[PDB]
Order: C-alpha cells, then structure tokens, then sequence
C-alpha cells in the first residue's frame, strides 16, 4: 500500500530530493492553521533559545493577530525562565487572553517605514527578534509585502528572523527580487497543497545576504513543493513508532523533540507525547 | 461577579472600565495576593531578619508596615503598567517565598602550592561591595543545604568547604529559579532594610541576574539554567550541599587565563589563585590518579588561527573521535553555519560553557567567548591553546566521555615552562542587548 519509511522528515526546502509537475486540479483539521503557526515558532523560538539568542530578547511579531497560539508560546518559555518582552503588532485586534499580561505590549496599527523607524528607537538597546507573518494574494501583492519585510528587517535589525516565505507562481511571474538569506523551514499541518514555508534567519553584522530570486527558482519552488505536497505528505510512516504514523506527525515528531521542558522524561517519545498533547488540549484540538 | 468583586476588592475602588478590561484577565493571580495570610508572612519575614540579618537596625514595626504597606499600594496607584507590576511581584511573593526563603525557618540538613605557583608563574606572563553580604553570605550557606536540588554551588567557597585555608567573599551559584529566588530575596531585604534595592539582567552574560543596593553597591549574583543542564553539570555533594565538581572548576580556569583580563588580575597579585589552583590539583591528583612529571607528550592539541574567519582549528584526532574542531569566535556566526548546516540538535549547556557544541560529518563545530592570546603574527599562544583545550573538554565530561589523559597531558604541559610574552589578541565578538531591570519602589520592570 502506499506507506514509508525514512531516516528523518524533509525540516527544510533544500532537503526534498525529487519534484513532480504541478497539476491545477489540486486541510482536514480544526484551528489547523493556528498550530501550523504554533509548531513553526515554538521549533524557531526554541532553536534561538538552545543557542542562547533567545534570552533577554524582545520578539517583533509583525501580522500576528489574530494570534491565540502566541498565548502558548509565551506561557512555554515563561514557565522555562527565559526572559522575554513580546511585541504584536497588526492592523487589525488580537485575541484577549494575549491582554492583561506584563510581558506582552498589543499594538492595532498598520506598520509602515515611518512607524518601524520609531518602534526601532524607542525598543534599543534591545535584541530584536522578528517574526512577520503579514498579508494582504496576487504577485505584485506577494512583491510588495516582500519588499516590505525587508524594509523592517534593514530597519529593526533583529538578530534573527522568521518570515512568511512564499514564491510566486511561475506562471504568475512579474519580475525577479531579492529576499534575506536563510533556511526554508518546511511547514506541517499546512493546507494540502500550500508551497508557503519560513524562512529562518540569524544574521551576522553586515549585509542581511540578499539573494535573489528567478522564475527558475519560482519553478524548482513549485516542483518540488508540489511532490511534497502530493507525493510524501499523503503516505505513513511505517518506521515511526508513534499513536500516529501520518508524515505529518512525523515531522512534527521532530521539531518537538527540540523544545525544551522543567518535566523530566525517560525516553524523547515521551516528551513528544507530553507536548503534543498540551498543544492539542490548548488549541483544542481532539 | 466574581471578577469584578475580585477585582474592586483588590484595587480598594471600583474597577474603572479600562482597569477592568485589563486586569480581568489576572483575576486568579489577584485572588491568591487577596486570600494570602499577611500575618503569617510576616512573621517568617521577621524570623528571617532575626536569623541572618539580627543586626540590621530595625524594630518590628517598621517592617510590619513595609510590608502591609506593599500589599497594598495597587489601592494608590492608576498606571495600568504598575499594577500589572505589582501584580506580578506580589504573586511572586505569595506563591513562592514560603517554600524558598520561608523553609528556612527550622535549618535542618596542599604540599603541590609548589607546583601551583610553577604554572601559575609562568603564566602570568603579561603587561599589567555592600554591608549586606555578609548576612547574605551566611543565609546563602543555609540555603545551598535546603535547596541541594535547585541551587548549586561554585567557585571560592565551593574550594573552601574543601580547604579552608581559601578566603572568600562571594558565594557563587547556579539555579533553576533564580529569577525568583533573588525577587523574593530582593523583597526580603527590602523589608528589613526599609529602603530600595534594584536587581538587573546583564545582557552580553547567558541568564544572569544581580541584586544591587541603593546605591549601586552589589549584593549577589546568580545565573539561572534549565533542569536539563542542572543535572548533566558535574556535581559533588559536600556539607548536604552540591558543589559543581572541582575537576570541571579546574578546567573553566584553564579557560579562563586565556582571556586577557584573567592576566592582568593575575599579575596584580599572583598568589590569589595560588590557594585555589592549589586545592583543585590536589582534588585531581587524589581522586583521579593523575601524576605530574614534564608529561608534555603532545599538549596543545595544536591550533591554529584564520584571522579572516576568526575561526581556530584545533586537530583533536590524538585524544577524540572526531578529528578536529573549528572554534569560532563570533557565536552569530556560529549559529548561522550551524543553522546551515539543517543541524537542529546542537548540544547547549548555557552559562555553563558558554556555547553549543555540534558534531557533523565528523568535526566539532563550537564558539569560544574569551579573548585569543597570540605569540606572533598568526600564531596561538599556548595559554589559549590550552585554553581552547579546556573548552572541548567540558563537553567531554558534561557528556560523561573519555577525559583524563588529555586532561593529565594538558596539566602537565603547563610544568617547567617559560613565560611567553603576549604579541596580541582577538577581541571577544560584541554581544548586544538591553541591561533590563527590577525597580520595586518605581512599579517598573523593563527588559
């Protein structure tokens, strides 16, 4: 039947090994979307955290309303004693149980090159971390939030970024751009056939590396998304000892096994077991 | 009606239409600063004054007052952003104090200073505060016996339960809540010494916190680490304390004289770390079997330095499994590559090492944090060589591998040697961040 079994899921774009041709004919779970998000930040978040980036930072999170996830990640580093300051800002309102809390400052406006400048000010010294999942899509809009992202990164000059990355479609093409350096972190529990993943940035002091992108890239993007999508997300995973073997546990198996926790467990499948189902009790999730 | 009443109780007025829309949210926090026995705390506060603080000039009353007077000031403030303060302090208070510094009511549980002054000699090589901490030093005493699981002990007074014959000042501790415990120490001190403290975090550190006076005067430091590195430190237990194992003390000094600073102090008065290089030799030399003897054989690993990159190789294939480790400088780098490299497994061990360490396609990738002594254009000084030796080795025994041979060979190639004048060195790599703080009096956190 169609199962699988493989050394590790596919973490980051560069690692997917094959490529089918999309095909215009082409989720199941609920508030699916908000622990897409909230696996992606917890695995960012804990990444800086392990190698000691984290501690002491202020996160810029640009587009997260209406952001209930944020609410866990905040409360899964507090417990951890990592110092944090959270800084949401979206044009439009978030969601309450994120009011009311010291370490986290709610801001309804919409960003523009003139607003980042101030923020940037009124923030330094701090360390900025960024996390922008903002929107509007069309080509020219998916240009112009680029184009934008930059703007903030070049502005706040975080440490380290997260950003919503989604290549245009080829056959949408308009002109080429140039996006800051970084690891294309696959997403799981992501619509059925999303090619959108996230692209993961520490920087060093100097340039933010811009690298460009083409409408060949546009296409491998595409490609190989779509055999991910189609192709290795539809199977099971036979060797992965888990209550669930769909590959999207699978890889979510694997970003889990990077979060820290104070509870101590015997085994990493148990940690895993003990987070997944704080995460579904929290999302709600069945 | 639970929130609201909750709320009008706490804040002593009716919760204006915006003081409710916020604070509705903390309303079980507040519950449990409302239903908290005053009197009761109080009274350990007093019992805490009389046992480590019983000449601090003060009566009773004093303190009474401060304190009440505290769990009280959301009545007299309307800046939303103090309450949230206040708040957040007092649910401190209310939900830990009791079992950290309340538990503290009924206290329940050589000859080679030869050798030491040889290496310590040619190694120093190079060009050259508050009334409160005695009282801290000893309530500090009780609580590493209390909290042999939460709280550790390192440095000075570590070695002195070891050799007494070894001054010291401040106790130095690694902790699993450290946030807390100095929050609750900071009010403690607060009250009995009725006027501010401040406690700050110090970025460019790795989770560290101090507790300041009124005037800028340190009281105590600490450094806050996850249970995971709690129990993966190496420990011994002494005095029903736990003290981080001597031999892995030995190695961080090691570490230590390659920065530039350590020198300088070291030739301002050599004979301080005399009695400690001293105490931790021994412990090394009796409990595991090393013997010195000009048993150079192959020190300094070897390194060597891509000032471009401001990375050092150091070939380790005569002692570990992988072949060599490339040291880099600049941690931001360092988490880049790592991070290019999809490796999302590195082994950290925070304040304890001050770096990750991976190991790939067989090498060892990890960063620094000292200063890089130099002999001559391009050349690493065998103090930091050996300093870098020192690095890789904690890693060896935080992960319980192989680490005595390179151990003995690295201590005996510091024997019979020759001052070695300091050409230059590498600047540590900038790190960046806000000196956050705690200002109780002002309502105000900022980090």
């Amino acid at each position: 039947m169609d199962v699988v079994s493989l050394d590790k899921p596919f973490m980051y774009f560069e690692e997917i090994d094959n490529e089918l041709d999309y095909e215009p004919e082409s989720k199941k779970l609920p508030y699916q979307g908000q622990l897409k998000l909230l696996l992606g930040e917890l695995f960012f978040l804990s990444k800086l955290q392990r190698h000691g980036i984290l501690d002491g930072a202020t996160v810029v999170y640009i587009g997260s309303a209406p952001g209930t996830h944020i609410r866990y990640l905040r409360d899964h580093f507090y417990n951890l004693g990592v110092i944090i300051k959270w800084m949401l800002i979206d044009g439009r309102h978030h969601d309450p149980i994120l009011n009311g809390l010291r370490d986290v400052t709610l801001v309804t406006r919409f960003v523009d090159e003139e607003y980042l400048r101030s923020i940037k000010k009124q923030l330094h010294p701090s360390k900025i971390i960024l996390i922008s999942d903002v929107a509007s899509p069309s080509t020219a809009d998916l240009l112009s939030n680029y184009a934008l992202q930059n703007v903030m990164i070049s502005i706040l000059n975080p440490v380290a970024s997260s950003l919503k990355w989604r290549c245009p479609f080829p056959d949408q093409w308009i002109k080429d751009f140039y996006i800051p350096h970084g690891n294309k972190m696959l997403q799981p529990f992501a619509p059925s056939y999303s090619a959108e993943m996230r692209l993961l940035s520490i920087y060093t002091g100097e340039n933010m590396r811009l690298t460009r992108v083409t409408k060949s890239d546009a296409v491998n993007y595409e490609k190989k998304m779509y055999y991910l999508n189609k192709i290795v997300r539809n199977k099971v995973v036979v060797n992965f000892d888990y209550p669930n073997q769909e590959y999207d546990y699978f890889h979510m198996y694997f970003m889990l096994r990077t979060v820290y926790c104070n509870k101590t467990f015997p085994t990493t499948k148990a940690k895993v077991l003990f987070l997944q189902q704080s995460i579904f009790r929290f999302l709600n999730i069945p | 009606n639970i929130t609201l009443k909750i709320i009008e109780t706490y804040l002593g007025r009716v919760p204006s239409v915006n003081e409710y829309h916020m604070l509705k949210s903390q309303a079980r926090n507040i519950q449990k600063i409302t239903v908290f026995n005053k009197d009761i705390f109080v009274s350990l506060v007093k019992k805490n004054k009389k046992r480590f603080f019983s000449d601090v000039n003060t009566s009773a009353s004093e303190i009474k007052d401060r304190i009440l007077s505290y769990f009280s000031k959301q009545t007299q403030t309307y800046n939303i952003g103090k309450l949230f303060t206040i708040i957040e302090l007092q649910s401190v208070l209310v939900t830990t104090y009791t079992d950290i510094l309340g538990v503290l009511t009924i206290k329940a549980p050589t000859s080679m200073e030869e050798l030491a002054r040889d290496m310590l000699n040619s190694m120093n090589v190079a060009v050259i505060v508050s009334s409160l901490v005695k009282n801290v030093n000893k309530l500090m005493e009780e609580y590493l016996r209390r909290h042999n699981k939460s709280c550790i002990c390192y440095g000075s007074y570590s070695l002195y339960l070891i050799n007494p014959n070894i001054r010291y000042g401040d106790i130095d501790i690694l902790q699993t809540n450290s946030r807390t415990f100095l929050i609750d120490l900071a009010f403690l001190i607060k009250f009995i010494t009725g006027n501010n403290i401040i406690l700050s975090k110090i970025p460019y550190l790795r989770n560290y916190m101090v507790i300041k006076d009124e005037n800028d005067n340190h009281i105590i430091d600490s450094f806050n680490i996850r249970q995971d590195t709690m129990n993966v430190v190496p420990k011994i237990f002494i005095d029903n304390i736990y003290i981080v194992d001597p031999t892995f003390q030995l190695l961080n000094m090691i570490k230590m004289f390659s920065q530039i600073d350590r020198l300088e102090d070291l030739s301002k008065d050599p004979e301080k770390f005399n009695a400690r290089m001293a105490t931790m030799l021994e412990y090394v030399r009796y409990t595991h079997g090393i013997v010195f003897d000009g048993k150079r054989n192959n020190m300094p690993m070897k390194c060597i330095i891509d000032e471009n990159n401001r990375i050092v190789t150091v070939t380790t294939k005569d002692y570990f499994s992988f072949k060599k480790c490339l040291v880099y400088l600049d941690e931001n780098v360092l988490s880049s590559d790592i991070l290019d490299l999809n490796a999302d497994t590195s082994c950290d061990f925070e304040s304890v090492t001050n770096s990750v360490y991976l190991i790939h396609d067989n090498i060892m990738y990890t960063y620094f944090s000292n200063t890089i002594l130099l002999s001559d254009k391009g050349k690493v000084h065998e103090i930091s060589a050996r300093g870098l030796c020192a690095h890789i080795l904690l890693y060896q025994m935080l992960t319980s591998g192989e680490y005595k041979q390179c151990l003995s060979d690295l201590l005996n190639s510091m024997m019979n040697r020759d001052k070695i004048p300091i050409y230059s060195h590498t600047e540590r790599d900038k790190k960046p961040g806000r000196h956050g703080f705690i200002n109780i009096e002002k309502d105000i956190i900022v980090f």
